[PDB]
């Protein structure tokens, strides 16, 4: 795994394009995630 | 030392990450390569992570990072699909949970749009799609995606196409 850039404890990626997309996030450190919630799923075939 | 507990779908807190699940799907620049062709989800279950040690280990470094940035850890809730869904939540995140060639180098990466973290249910540009069918856009298989608390701290802001 990479370090985060010095100063900080993650990094953020901004959408710079795509106008309707959302942030990702990368984290260094296992540490710092829990995993809260197990969400079983399936994907809908759009009508 | 993890337990999983259902949550009743009549219980608020179940309405609540379902309603997150559910309104941040978008459409993706692949046309639905990835994580296929969809505008919502089916929610079969929701399942609470309960495992001390694990929760002790977030707490933990949650406090070191909100001591180094003025009494804040920038906690979100954020989504997470990785073929190692059942290794992470019974021994945790670490480094094979990585993504190695990531955007922003080898980390773990979470998502605010539950569909982004839908492409990596089945790996890394959703591999070659459900183990049953081979199929990236499967209407029939069960997914599972994690909803996750994470401690963001300082962020360093990429801006990025
Ligand atoms: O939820 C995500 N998972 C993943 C992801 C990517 C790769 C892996 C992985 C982990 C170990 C070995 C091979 N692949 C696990 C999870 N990447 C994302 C990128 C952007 C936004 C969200 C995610
Ligand atoms: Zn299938």
């Amino acid at each position: 795994m990479a370090h985060s850039p010095p100063g900080h404890h993650s990094v953020t990626g901004r959408p710079s394009v795509n106008g309707l997309a959302l942030a990702e996030y990368v984290i260094y450190r296992g540490e710092q995630a829990y995993p809260e919630y197990l969400i079983t799923y399936q994907i809908m075939r759009p009508e | 030392g993890t337990i999983l507990i259902d949550l009743s779908p009549d219980d608020k807190e179940f309405q609540s990450v379902e309603e997150e699940m559910q309104s941040t799907v978008r459409e993706h620049r692949d046309g639905g390569h990835a994580g296929g062709i969809f505008n919502r989800y089916n929610i079969l279950k929701i399942q609470k992570v309960c495992n001390k040690k694990l929760w002790e280990r977030y707490t933990h470094r949650r406090k070191e990072v909100s001591e180094e940035n003025h009494n804040h850890a920038n906690e979100r809730m954020l989504f997470h699909g990785s073929p190692f869904v059942n290794a992470i939540i019974h021994k945790g995140f670490d480094e094979r949970h990585a993504y190695i060639g990531g955007m922003f180098g080898a980390g773990i990466y979470f998502a605010e749009n539950s569909s982004k973290s839908n492409q990596y249910v089945y790996g890394i540009g959703g591999g070659t799609g459900c183990p049953v069918h081979k199929d990236r856009s499967c209407y029939i298989c069960h997914r599972q995606l994690l909803f996750c608390r994470v401690t963001l701290g300082k962020s360093f802001l990429q801006f990025s196409a």
